[PDB]
């Protein structure tokens, strides 16, 4: 694989660059450059091939070059809608193919989000099976940061977590789910089980009682 | 009062081999070359004769077009009294030549990934081609004692093959696309000018 | 299938000389037939081709004809590098096949045989085995004897020979005739003597030491 | 119109094998390669495999190599896919790649594509229960499989407040989804909350009411 | 400069099998036959394989059939051979023949070739003893396999009066060599002196003085 910088990020009217660095047999060697845009779920689009050349229809915009083993994406006048992965692509004279790997942009136009957390205790259903699973569920979050640290009375406790990657959610903000698998000795012998989340270092506190 | 087609020349999208090289009558036309000749997208541009600067604002009688697709190695054997592969089977210029070449890269739309098994070039022969001299003759030649029967075989198979182009060759071995110019005069009013 | 025949299997003769090689064929074949030349170690190089036509890069006084099923090879004048064996092919039918191989060499007037000693190596004694080699450079004729004499007693079947390839300036011969042993019989004994009985020698002359001395 | 359609797929067990396809229209397909590009869930792209413009040549990704064949028809303008020993790990979208003109290896058209997962779990019904302490509701659609049942509130009718969370995939092989509803204390009790869950591959309606 | 450079060799097993190559360069590869050529060592030469331009047809010899296979590749410029159920007595320098080229010549350049062998003792390393004495020096090497085995003085610094013998089979199933040197004793105690051995299938590089 080569070499992407794993995010980006910029205002709105600026311009970034992004790297896309290889070996020296297949970008260095040729002038076979390839740049790809893919908004997300749709399928990808051709924007630069081989040096800067690119498809009828993609504005003039956009503007690409390569040095020494490292491949190089410039964008002029950042935009809302360009916000978007892209993805570098060359020759394998090896008698392969290769890619160049993840680059996630996002343009920053407003500052902050602070999340919007619940917590609900495991149904009554759910305890009849001998299954307890403190489930807290997050929303409403930007940017994509949260990570879940479930507190107990006295003592922290992340046994059986189901972590999640944050995915942005409708109203330019992010959202997310959590399980916590403790056994149903753990989920009633505590006084009160809290939900406490980490966004950005914010943290808003969600505690459940046994009742 | 129309001018040349050269778009649906030039800008071709089939081409034929160089053994079966293909041909066109051009005439009676009013002709601006000044939009290839500064177009700059062309690999190499020679010719022999008259300047192009100069027959631009001159006026020809006859002239014809001609193409097909060789290696970037012997480009250079297109020209007047050189030798090699094509010179010798395939296409030789004549040394009084006063036609126009043109060459320019076309790895982006001839060369196909595996090897393009289409275009060929004629490889032994019992002499050499005369100017102009088209053969399509397959016949297996015979340089032994036993029947041929045109089977392929023991004995000088046929003299065509096709080329790899490999899209991950170097520049020479990469195909390169070619349009001969021929630029005549004769008694016939002159039918092409600018 | 055809069978090829070469004539004759060996040769021999002095500079200046004119030498023919003789192919005959099986069946008819009318002009195809090449001619090669393999240096010893080497690869070998064509030197006519259709029986008839100089290869170029080759010189001229290399030459042969002939047609339908007998052919001949010819050398005008022999040198002292175009010592090689030579080899043809015929040149029409699916199953090619070559010739049978005729060695050539140069004929000399005499040359007198050069003598050397060796002891071993002590290196070698601490391994725990004896090969000592007695040496004959720059010698004519090929043909040669070489004789062992330990402790004035004769030592014959554990001899091997080696001898190399004629040269290509004065275009002599060369032998190592190696005596291999233990060190302990090695040891056992003291006196060492290789003696040569060569033609161009008017006496038997003799080489040899003592074990310890040198 | 320069298009691209791709056969189709679905879930399949590992070790087994899977066909794919592509159906094309709008430009000769008989003059130009095809290729083929797998995306992990919520990664990058990665090549596959190529197969020459006369079903001459082949290539193949160095972890696909020996697991696949690629096959074309000038005649019926059909490009056939044949994943064979099926590893779970090659669950991804596939894309059927152009192989387009004013070019070479490179890739323009890009056809939709078709995703295609490799999991030996228990296909199991979705089994609801409620989410019940601006408070908030929710329902619990947990130990299901496969990806993914669509939920609806109210048959379409509450919007304001309804987020996707990543229910990403328990190790054990069964995903577990929900639905939120944010709404004020004040209005919690006069309006009832209904969570229509529909399990399309299997085709079952299942229902809960949550109260806080 | 028209060359025609062999793939490796060495030992393998009886009925074993082997890849071997022929590299090329100076010559459009695409435009000539080619054939193979094996010599026993000391014997008359022996036609094996034949194969046309584009594989189209092939030939073989009457006792090889069956078992050899030719290939090409107009793209790499290089000739292939492929052997399997190898004979002891294939043990020969397979050379690489190209056949009737462009103009008509048969035969032409075709090169140096590669060792190839059909037995199973071992792949050891030689060693090597010194020899002192108007007189000569030397150095012996003894009990090797397989051949071959080159040997320089100094690197290769001196170029006259040196000899080196062909090399015999031992009674204990190996080779060894000789080598001597000749110089007038002028420069015997000033001047050292180092024979440089290379057993190319171990790779044991060993140099040693040689001094009374
Ligand atoms: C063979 O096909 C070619 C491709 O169609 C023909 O080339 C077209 O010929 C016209 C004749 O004038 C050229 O014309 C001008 O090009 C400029 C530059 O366009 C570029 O700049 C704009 C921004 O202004 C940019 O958006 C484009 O992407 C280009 O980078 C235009 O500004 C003019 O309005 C005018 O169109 C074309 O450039 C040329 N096409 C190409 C791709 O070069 C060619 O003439 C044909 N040959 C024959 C013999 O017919």
């Amino acid at each position: 694989a080569l070499t992407q910088p794993a995010s980006v990020s910029g205002s709105p009217g600026q311009s970034i660059t992004i790297s896309c660095t290889g070996t020296s047999s297949d970008v260095g060697g040729y002038n076979y450059v390839s740049w790809y845009q893919q908004h997300p779920g749709k399928a990808p689009k051709l924007m630069i091939y081989d040096v800067s050349k690119r498809p009828s229809g993609v504005s003039n915009r956009f503007s690409g070059s390569k040095s020494g083993n490292t491949a190089s994406l410039t964008i002029s006048g950042l935009q809302s809608e360009d916000e978007a992965d892209y993805y570098c692509n060359s020759l394998t004279s090896i008698s392969t193919w290769v890619f160049g790997g993840g680059t996630k942009l996002t343009v920053l136009g407003q500052p902050k989000a602070a999340p919007s957390v619940t917590l609900f205790p495991p149904s009554s259903e759910e305890l009849q099976a001998n299954k307890a699973t403190l489930v807290c569920l997050i929303s409403d979050f930007y940017p994509g940061a949260v990570t879940v640290a479930w507190k107990a009375d006295s003592s922290p406790v992340k046994a059986g977590v189901e972590t999640t990657t944050p995915s942005k959610q409708s109203n330019n903000k992010y959202a997310a789910s959590s399980y916590l698998s403790l056994t149903p000795e753990q989920w009633k012998s505590h006084r009160s089980y809290s939900c406490q989340v980490t966004h950005e270092g914010s943290t808003v506190e969600k505690t459940v009682a046994p009742t | 009062t129309n001018l040349c087609p050269f778009g649906e020349v030039f800008n071709a999208t089939r081409f034929a081999s160089v053994y079966a090289w293909n041909r066109k009558r051009i005439s009676n036309c009013v002709a601006d070359y000044s939009v290839l000749y500064n177009s700059a997208s062309f690999s190499t541009f020679k010719c022999y004769g008259v300047s192009p600067t100069k027959l631009n604002d001159l006026c020809f009688t006859n002239v014809y077009a001609d193409s097909f697709v060789i290696r970037g190695d012997e480009v250079r054997q297109i020209a007047p009294g050189q030798t090699g592969k094509i010179a010798d089977y395939n296409y030789k210029l004549p040394d009084d030549f006063t036609g126009c070449v043109i060459a320019w890269n076309s790895n982006n739309l001839d060369s196909k990934v595996g090897g393009n098994y289409n275009y060929l070039y004629r490889l032994f022969r019992k002499s050499n081609l005369k100017p102009f001299e088209r053969d399509i003759s397959t016949e297996i030649y015979q340089a032994g004692s036993t029947p041929c029967n045109g089977v392929e075989g023991f004995n000088c198979y046929f003299p065509l093959q096709s080329y790899g182009f490999q899209p991950t060759n170097g520049v020479g071995y990469q195909p390169y696309r070619v349009v001969v110019l021929s630029f005549e005069l004769l008694h016939a009013p002159a039918t092409v000018c600018g | 299938d055809i069978q090829m025949t070469q004539s004759p299997s060996s040769l021999s003769a002095s500079v200046g000389d004119r030498v023919t090689i003789t192919c005959q064929a099986s069946q008819d074949i009318t002009n195809y037939l090449n001619w090669y030349q393999q240096k010893p170690g080497k690869a070998p190089k064509l030197l006519i081709y259709a029986a008839s036509n100089l290869e170029t890069g080759v010189p001229s006084r290399f030459s042969g004809s002939g047609s339908g099923t007998d052919f001949t090879f010819t050398i005008s004048g022999l040198q002292p590098e175009d010592i090689a064996t030579y080899y043809c092919q015929q040149y029409d039918n699916l199953p090619l096949t070559f010739g049978g191989g005729t060695k050539v060499e140069i004929k000399r007037t005499v040359a007198a045989p050069s003598v050397f000693i060796f002891p071993p190596s002590d290196e070698q004694l601490k391994s725990g085995t004896a090969s000592v080699v007695c040496l004959l450079n720059n010698f004519y004729p090929r043909e040669a004897k070489v004789q062992w004499k330990v402790d004035n007693a004769l030592q014959s079947g554990n001899s091997q020979e080696s001898v190399t390839e004629q040269d290509s300036k004065d275009s002599t011969y060369s032998l190592s005739s190696t005596l291999t042993l233990s060190k302990a019989d090695y040891e056992k004994h003291k006196v060492y003597a290789c003696e040569v009985t060569h033609q161009g020698l008017s006496s038997p002359v003799t080489k040899s030491f003592n074990r310890g001395e040198c | 119109q320069v298009q691209l359609v791709e056969s189709g797929g679905g879930v399949v067990q590992p070790g087994r094998s899977l066909r794919l396809s592509c159906a094309a229209s709008g430009f000769t397909f008989s003059n130009y390669a095809m290729y083929w590009v797998r995306q992990a869930p919520g990664k990058g792209l990665e090549w596959v495999a190529v197969i020459s413009y006369d079903g001459s040549n082949k290539y193949y990704a160095d972890s696909v190599k020996g697991r696949f064949t690629i096959s074309r028809d000038n005649s019926k303008n059909t490009l056939y896919l044949q994943m064979n020993s099926l590893r779970t790990e090659d669950t991804a979208v596939y894309y059927c790649a152009s192989g387009s003109d004013y070019g070479d290896y490179l890739l323009v058209y890009w056809g939709q594509g078709t995703l295609v997962t490799v999991s030996s779990a228990s296909t199991k019904g979705p089994s609801v229960f409620p989410l019940a302490p601006t408070a908030a509701l929710g329902c619990l659609v947990k130990d299901y499989f496969p990806e993914p049942v669509t939920v609806s509130w109210n048959s379409g009718a509450l919007t304001s407040g309804v987020h996707t969370f990543p229910a990403v995939l328990q190790s054990s092989g069964l995903y577990s989804l929900s639905s939120v509803v944010t709404v004020p204390s004040s209005s919690l009790g006069t309006q009832t909350y209904i969570c229509n869950v529909n399990h399309k591959p299997s085709n079952t309606k299942v229902d809960k009411k949550v109260e806080p």
